[PDB]
């Protein structure tokens, strides 16, 4: 389910009041984080566990999870680079209802997405290198994209 | 809307006058990326067309182009009229700064199309080659012969059902053309090359070919005499011919550039731009601006080859032989520069569908500050030493000159049109590859285009080439050589190496082809002898359905009758070195 | 139904989904996870269109056009912006792991997954961590395995094990680490596991047998052909590079073989490559031999021949129509004789007399996957017509079909199909001589001798008609397995007797014929299939000939001196004694053959024939369609010395030198025309292919890609100087780039499929008028017969049970797919795949001769006694033992027959 702020605890406990506040009613047993508690941790903590309980079958589940578990990784060690954060948000975009073969990768990016909203701040931190996918290769000039 | 986006143009005023005149169920427009409006007359109505084309407010003055097309392969032929052949007409209109082309459907059984001659005489070679490699008649031809292949050859090359390839080699037949070579010296008659008073008793009848001693090759003219006055010329052309557009049939959008490269052999990279900026276009490719730099400096590097090339070999034609030993060296320094960026001399074959092949080699702005310091003052010294000369002058100055009525009607184009004083360049008119952003002059001539107005032109042109390369080198972006387009050919180097998408692309672009989506689509540069050109038709798949190139170098060819007729033959030498042609191109 | 695509309107099938229907419009969707021959199930999220509510919908909604079905009023884009996004990131996703493998990985140039990441236009990689990778499994000689490439789309394993029915290959392992293959090292048990290499999109499953000579897909030359290595006709491209055949794909033919072959086919092509085959002609002078060219092979030929006072011949159902015509003219029609023996012949006439004269209609190999009962006498279909029996497994799966049907389910959606068919299926008896591949899904199985089940078969037909013969003497549990029997027939909508000549008995065919006809009389739609031996059985059959025995005495006897043989083995179908005698005996053998055979050190002339890639010909199927291969390759190209052509040129060659002294060699069409001419059974062979004037637009058919490479280097280290392009007269394919292979051209063959952005086995959806349906202007190759209008009469001879006698083993035939076709076992790689030559005891008959299993046993036959050891069988019943047909030694003439003096070695 999404996370959901402070001001938010107002609202009560129905399908539709939780689903028109962005999150869903769910099991209806509520988890709290406190101020000390690191939200790309957290997050990372969540898509590991959504990643490896993936069954499998569809491509966008079992090969988009473990990409955003390792950006989350990188965040959380300070090694995020420029593009993460948009990778993450297409990721929520991509893994919705009706892309999957079933509602489990949904509920996955549920938390990243709400997250990413509400605490990009703490995401931002994490990157803090530049973007690097090619070593320089000797006796090529590389195309210098702008 | 991107400049490549496919257009009806049916905001084209053309097509409401044709609406207006015709009626609109006449004719069918077909939307293109060629950037002109493509319409599909009936062949009943073409003359009626074409005169109404002529007769207009500002009218279409100049046949650019006319040729044929074989559609019995064509699988996407959507919104067009059913054909198993097509014959097109490129047409020109100055003073609009406007094309149009006008295409004719053709069933197989009734290849036959009314003759175009009498509106437009570049038609009559142009037909004489659609004859020649399509098989199509045309009615009302004064002689029509085969142009590119022997008159007893069999069958026609570009048809879609002839085999491409080189046949087996007989010695066979080589004897028998060496016989027909030799009777026809004895056998010659002279009605068979549209000649007339075939012996008056005095007209003696001259061979100039078929082998020339000169760097713009070898070709026949037979020259009808009376006493020194040239009464008649015909000549006889094709002995270059490569099969470049069959060609262009048989190797991939990609793997062609190399051929583009030996059109105009002395333009190079000139020769690849049209090429591969019509395949951008076929692909929806934008190039990135130092691209756009990058091949504006190439090409004007290769102008001032071609120019230097030229003013030389006029020079040696006059009489005067140092120039070209020191033209020669320029050359060298221009060739070290290439050298350098290419890693070729002649026909680099260093664009590329997206881009160029590689980066800039470090310190090239070194080598270009060195022949821009070097060039100018060996200019001046060519021009003190042998273009001020009196006696070039009284070679050159008052020998075939034409106006501009002439040059209009023959297609010509380049220094020649210039110097009918019509402004006409492709770089200012229809620009391309980023020639908007620099400054430079088109020089123009008085109104009479002789010897020696076309060479001194040049030199002005290859001053203004000196320009463009100076803001070159004072003005380069620090930007990709490469599009980042999917079907940019190849794409970069270092990422193909290393990532597995890229050597995906990679792979399947060097060995299947990039796959061009079915479209037509047409671009036209100012080439070092005139105006260049590439129509390229694309059936979906990674080889050119129909490769068309127009080259300036055929309709100067064709002028050279009406220019020459009553002048020596010392003369027609000048003038064939005044031209700047090639036979390649001639022939391709 | 109608659809909107992009805004244009299109009319579909509405029992399809969109994939297909927008796949059969020419409109260019991704996939991966869906096959047309396998259903959809929605893995790989690859065919991702937009799909809007109604006309006035800007919004949509992203579905997958492979489970959405194509409903009348359907509203979807293809090119939507949303859409082509998910497209390239799914492409992207699969990747992020994908190895850098293209250059030294199989699959490249004929890669589903490369064709897709370029269509998609994903071409930029911003993923910079780890790649998973995995390690491979062995999975025997023919299939190599690279799990790296994997995509997860989970083709392979429906295709196995749903599909072929396969066992031994499953998906293990978890969310990014599933992993595909057998639970252990070993080879893949299926008969049709080489179709992996075409169902894998990418390079996971690929040809080893190709990957050790490898060239690209571009590099091919191809020519459309028929598999040679038994009677099913299933069409093929063999593909050529450097005068050598490298690789046999399947040849899409909507009516025979549709996507698949059997392993037989894709891997038994090994023999053509062989080193030691004929290469020229070559005539014996003493003890020593000399090399001829063609002419003086023919003048010698013709005058020796012209000598002698009787010349017989010898054909073989190996041989096409034409050339065993050319044999039968050379040597008159009263002097040849078929090359098979006596029992083999009359077994192949009375199945051509079933078939044409029966009043049964035969169907075709992709129509038997309709019929809703299927009763197998005898026939080892999974061992010698393998692709019927993975037919027959399609037809089993129908009832699946119907109770999917019965609830509204689409019959694409394959999982939910599959899931209310739990384990429901129509009814499959099989009867043989011991256990079958196809006891898995059979109703029930009948192990008994050839007598036994040929009296099960007339026992059913006088349960399903009184005016049947009778059977005497049937056990109450036989009689109610026969009452199961005749209750699963009767009820059927559409009943299939399958048999076929492999059984080695006459009774066992007429009891499949007189089931055929009880059913037929009671308003059933009764199909009957019979399974020939070899390629052109059925066309050897209806020619007709003597038999090879009458041909042998004719040469014992004397009255014969000159015998020619055509492309066969004499060993398989007579006593290898007999024929060594006869041959001796001859004072001229002639052998014009293409393999080197046992009967070529007798041979005074051998004449190098073209095998089926160096020829051109038709040949029957046991379907009785006639089916015309096409030369492949010119053999003289390389190898300028080798003169190797067709047998029926030769043979017509050698009549004109015979009769005018001149040497004239022929074109095809003539000999064409010369069959139709004098043989009107066969006249439906001249409208099997168009002529050598055929043109597509007046352009000739290309043999190999348009990219095409070496062409000025291929040869240049024999001559700089290339040589000709070869001149195909034959035909109306060219030796060439220059010709034509578009997918909408007018004509029914194809030598391989390829489209611009389609270079993998898809494109053949592009050859197609619907995807998975037939080509588009029709399969090629046409019947020879229709059904006749008159049913047989009941055969009334009822064999009697069988008695086991002491001393006498009557010999169970064990057929083996490979193994049992004889060029197939001349195959190299064909050799690790042999199975050792077992001979199969009852556990009774083991115990009274004291031996276990493993220990070598020593029968005599013919006055020859071989040893072999044995291997205990239970189901095969006492008084037979059971031996490998067609091996190293094991004629399949031995079918049928009986044995003494086995005893312990
Ligand atoms: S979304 Fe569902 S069906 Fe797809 S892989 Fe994940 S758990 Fe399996
Ligand atoms: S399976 Fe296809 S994409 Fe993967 S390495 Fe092989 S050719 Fe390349
Ligand atoms: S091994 Fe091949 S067919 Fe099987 S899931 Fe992987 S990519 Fe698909
Ligand atoms: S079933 Fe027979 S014809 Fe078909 S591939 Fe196998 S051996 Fe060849
Ligand atoms: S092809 Fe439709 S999801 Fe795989
Ligand atoms: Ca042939």
């Amino acid at each position: 389910t999404d996370f959901l702020t402070e001001a938010h605890l107002d609202l009560p406990m129905e399908f539709e009041s939780i689903g028109k506040a962005g999150s869903r009613l769910g099991t209806a047993l509520a988890m709290a984080v406190d101020h000390e508690i690191n939200m790309v941790s957290l997050v990372r903590n969540l898509e590991e566990f959504f990643a490896r309980e993936s069954c499998g079958w569809c491509t966008p589940c079992r090969d988009g999870l473990p990409w955003s578990v390792k950006i989350l990784r990188a965040l959380e060690r300070g090694e995020g680079q420029p593009g993460d954060i948009e990778t993450l948000e297409q990721l929520c975009r991509f893994l919705g209802p009706g892309k999957t073969f079933c509602a489990h990768a949904p509920g996955a990016v549920e938390p990243l997405q709400s997250a990413i909203k509400y605490f990009r701040e703490e995401f931002e931190a994490g990157i803090k290198q530049p973007f690097s996918n090619t070593h320089l290769i000797n006796g090529i000039q590389p195309n210098l994209l702008k | 809307e991107p400049a490549w986006q496919t257009r009806d143009h049916l905001d084209d005023p053309v097509i409401g006058e044709l609406r207006n005149r015709f009626g609109p169920d006449a004719f069918t427009v077909q939307a293109t990326r060629t950037g002109v409006p493509v319409v599909w007359i009936k062949r009943e109505q073409l003359l009626e067309v074409g005169d109404f084309l002529k007769k207009l407010p500002k009218p279409y003055v100049m046949l650019f182009d006319l040729h044929g097309m074989d559609e019995r392969l064509r699988t996407h032929r959507e919104g067009l009229p059913a054909a198993d052949f097509s014959v097109f007409y490129h047409l020109i209109s100055i003073d609009r700064n406007r094309d149009i082309m006008l295409k004719v459907a053709l069933a197989e059984n009734d290849l036959h199309v009314p003759t175009f001659t009498k509106l437009f005489p570049n038609a009559n070679w142009y037909e004489r080659e659609t004859w020649d490699l399509f098989g199509i008649t045309f009615d009302g031809h004064p002689n029509l012969r085969r142009i590119m292949m022997p008159q007893t050859w069999k069958g026609h090359p570009l048809r879609k059902d002839y085999p491409a390839r080189a046949t087996e080699f007989s010695p066979f037949e080589l004897t028998k053309a060496k016989q027909d070579l030799e009777m026809e010296a004895l056998t010659f008659k002279p009605e068979e090359w549209g000649m007339k008073r075939g012996t008056n008793e005095d007209f003696m009848f001259l061979n100039l070919g078929p082998n020339h001693p000169s760097a713009h090759g070898a070709f026949r003219i037979v020259l009808q005499l009376d006493g020194e006055e040239i009464v008649d010329c015909v000549p006889d052309i094709g002995y270059h011919h490569r099969g470049a557009e069959k060609m262009g049939e048989r190797q991939s959008w990609h793997s062609y550039i190399p051929y583009t490269d030996r059109i105009e052999y002395l333009g190079g990279c000139v020769n690849e731009m049209p090429y591969v900026l019509a395949v951008e276009k076929l692909a929806g490719i934008t190039v990135p601006d130092r691209v756009n730099v990058i091949r504006v400096m190439l090409s004007e590097l290769f102008r001032i080859n071609s120019h230097l090339l030229y003013i030389s070999t006029f020079i040696q034609d006059v009489g005067a032989m140092t120039p070209v030993f020191f033209a020669f060296t320029d050359r060298q320094k221009i060739y070290d520069l290439v050298e350098a960026i290419t890693g070729f001399r002649m026909h680099p074959a260093w664009f590329r569908i997206g881009g160029v092949a590689h980066d800039l080699p470090r310190g090239w702005d070194r080598l270009l500050r060195e022949f821009l310091d070097w060039m100018p003052k060996r200019l001046a010294s060519y021009e003190k030493a042998a273009l001020q000369n009196t006696i070039l002058k009284g070679r050159s100055q008052g020998v075939a000159a034409y106006g501009a009525k002439e040059a209009l009607e023959w297609g010509t184009t380049g220094a020649g049109l210039r110097a009918t004083g019509i402004d006409f360049d492709v770089r200012k008119a229809r620009p391309y590859s980023g020639y908007e952003n620099f400054d430079f002059e088109i020089p123009v001539g008085g109104g009479v285009s002789d010897c020696y107005t076309r060479v001194m032109l040049k030199v002005e042109e290859l001053r203004q080439s000196l320009r463009i390369l100076e803001q070159c080198l004072n003005n380069m972006p620090e930007g990709p050589f490469k599009a980042d387009h999917p079907l940019t050919t190849p794409p970069p180097k270092e990422r193909t190496l290393q990532h597995i998408e890229t050597l995906i692309t990679h792979f399947l672009q060097v060995s299947w082809g990039p796959v061009m989506p079915a479209n037509e689509s047409f671009q036209m540069i100012e080439a070092t002898k005139g105006i260049n050109s590439y129509y390229l038709t694309s059936d979906g798949s990674t080889m050119s359905y129909r490769t068309r190139i127009r080259t300036p170098s055929y309709a100067h060819l064709q002028q050279i009758p009406a220019a020459i007729r009553g002048s020596l033959v010392s003369d027609l030498i000048v003038y064939l070195g005044s031209i700047d042609f090639v036979m390649s191109d001639v022939d391709r | 139904a109608t659809i909107h695509v992009d805004g244009k309107e299109y009319e579909v099938n509405g029992a399809d989904n969109l994939l297909e229907a927008c796949l059969s419009l020419g409109l260019d969707i991704p996939y991966f996870c869906w096959h047309p021959a396998l259903g959809s199930v929605g893995a790989c999220r690859q065919c991702a269109v937009k799909q809007y509510q109604n006309a006035e919908d800007t919004r949509g909604r992203l579905v997958m056009s492979c489970m959405t079905p194509a409903s009348d009023g359907t509203f979807i884009s293809i090119d939507d912006e949303e859409a082509k996004q998910f497209r390239e990131s799914v492409v992207e996703w699969l990747m992020t792991n994908h190895p850098h493998d293209c250059p030294v990985c199989e699959e490249g140039g004929n890669c589903h997954l490369q064709d897709m990441t370029v269509m998609t236009g994903h071409s930029f990689r911003r993923y910079r961590f780890t790649k998973r990778t995995h390690r491979n499994q062995d999975l025997g000689p023919f299939i190599s395995h690279e799990m790296n490439r994997c995509i997860a789309c989970y083709r392979c394993v429906r295709y196995y094990k749903d599909y072929a029915g396969g066992t031994d290959l499953g998906v293990y392992g978890a969310h990014d680490n599933v992993y595909f293959g057998r639970p252990e090292d070993g080879t893949l048990e299926s008969e049709f596991s080489g179709n992996l290499v075409e169902i894998c999109p990418t390079g996971v499953f690929t040809d080893k047998t190709h990957s050790e000579r490898y060239n690209r897909k571009w590099d091919m030359q191809f020519a459309p052909s028929i598999c040679q290595q038994c009677s099913i006709g299933c069409n093929i491209s063999p593909g050529e590079r450097y005068g050598e055949l490298r690789r046999i794909e399947n040849r899409y033919n909507g009516t025979v073989n549709h996507y698949f072959l059997c392993d037989r086919g894709r891997f038994g092509y090994g023999y053509v490559n062989l080193k030691d085959r004929p290469r020229q002609p070559v005539q014996r002078r003493g003890d020593d031999f000399i090399t001829l060219n063609a002419e003086q092979a023919m003048q010698g030929a013709a005058d020796i021949l012209r000598q002698s006072k009787k010349v017989i011949g010898i054909g073989s159902p190996r041989a096409s129509v034409e050339s065993n015509f050319a044999l039968r003219e050379l040597v008159g029609e009263e002097n040849f004789y078929t090359g098979i023996a006596h029992g083999e012949q009359e077994r192949l006439q009375l199945a051509l007399k079933v078939l044409r004269e029966g009043g049964i209609y035969t169907p075709a190999l992709r129509e038997i996957e309709s019929y809703d009962a299927v009763l197998v006498l005898g026939e080892d279909v999974t061992q010698t017509g393998a692709r019927v029996a993975l037919a027959v497994r399609q037809a089993v799966k129908g009832k699946a079909r119907e109770m999917a049907a019965a609830q509204k389910v689409a019959d694409w959606q394959i999982a939910a199909i599959l899931n209310i068919g739990q384990r429901a299926k129509h009814p499959l008896f099989v009867t043989n001589v011991d256990d079958t591949r196809l006891d898995d899904i059979a109703a029930w199985t009948y192990r008994a001798p050839v007598e036994d089940q040929a009296r099960l078969g007339f026992a059913i037909a006088h349960a399903l008609d009184n005016s049947a013969p009778a059977v005497d003497g049937i056990e109450p549990e036989l009689q109610s397995k026969i009452d199961v029997i005749v209750q699963a027939l009767a009820g059927a909508k559409k009943p299939l007797i399958i048999s076929g000549t492999n059984a080695g008995s006459l009774e066992v065919i007429q009891a499949a014929a007189n089931v055929a006809k009880a059913l037929k009389g009671r308003g059933a739609d009764v199909g009957i299939t019979m399974i020939a031996r070899s390629v052109n059985s059925m066309g050897l059959g209806i020619m007709g000939g003597g038999s090879l025995e009458e041909a042998l005495t004719e040469l014992e006897t004397g009255r014969a001196d000159a015998v020619v043989v055509l492309e066969n083995d004499l060993h398989r179908h007579a006593s290898a004694t007999r024929v060594n005698a006869a041959l001796a005996k001859a004072p001229l053998v002639m052998v014009v053959d293409h393999q080197r055979t046992a009967i070529m050190e007798n041979a005074h002339l051998v004449l190098s024939a073209a095998s089926f890639a160096e020829s051109d010909g038709t040949v029957i199927n046991n379907e009785g369609r006639a089916q015309r291969f096409f030369q492949v390759y010119d053999p003289a190209y390389y190898d300028s010395k080798t003169v190797m052509l067709e047998s029926w040129r030769w043979l017509h060659s050698l009549h004109s030198t015979l009769l005018s002294r001149e040497v004239d060699w022929t074109q095809l069409d003539h000999v064409i025309d010369a069959v139709v001419a004098k043989i009107p059974e066969l006249a439906g062979i001249k409208d099997a292919a168009p002529d050598a004037t055929f043109r597509i637009r007046g352009q000739k058919l290309a043999r190999e890609p348009h990219r095409y490479s070496g062409r000025t280097a291929m040869r240049a280290n024999i001559s700089v100087h290339e040589p000709r392009q070869p001149q195909d007269i034959d035909t109306m394919f060219t030796f060439s780039m220059e010709g034509n292979n578009q997918p909408t051209a007018h004509r029914s063959q194809v030598p391989f499929a390829w489209a611009p952005g389609w270079n993998s086995p898809q494109a053949w959806n592009k050859f197609q008028d619907e995807v998975g349906g037939k080509l588009r202007f029709g399969d090629p190759g046409v019947r020879l017969f229709e059904t006749s209008e008159n049913g047989l009469d009941y055969f009334t001879s009822v064999p009697a049970r069988f008695q086991p006698q002491d001393g006498k083993w009557r010999i169970a035939p064990y057929y083996h797919l490979f193994g049992s076709d004889e060029l197939s076992q001349r195959a190299p790689v064909f050799q690790s795949r042999m199975p050792q030559p077992y001979i199969k005891l009852n556990p009774a008959d083991a115990a009274k001769l004291g031996v276990n299993a493993g220990t070598r046993v020593s029968f005599s036959y013919d006055g020859n006694t071989v040893t072999l050891p044995v291997e205990i069988a239970e189901g095969l019943t006492a008084g037979q033992v059971g031996l490998p047909m067609g091996m190293s030694g094991i004629a399949p003439v031995l079918a049928g027959a009986h044995l003494e003096d086995l005893k312990e070695a």
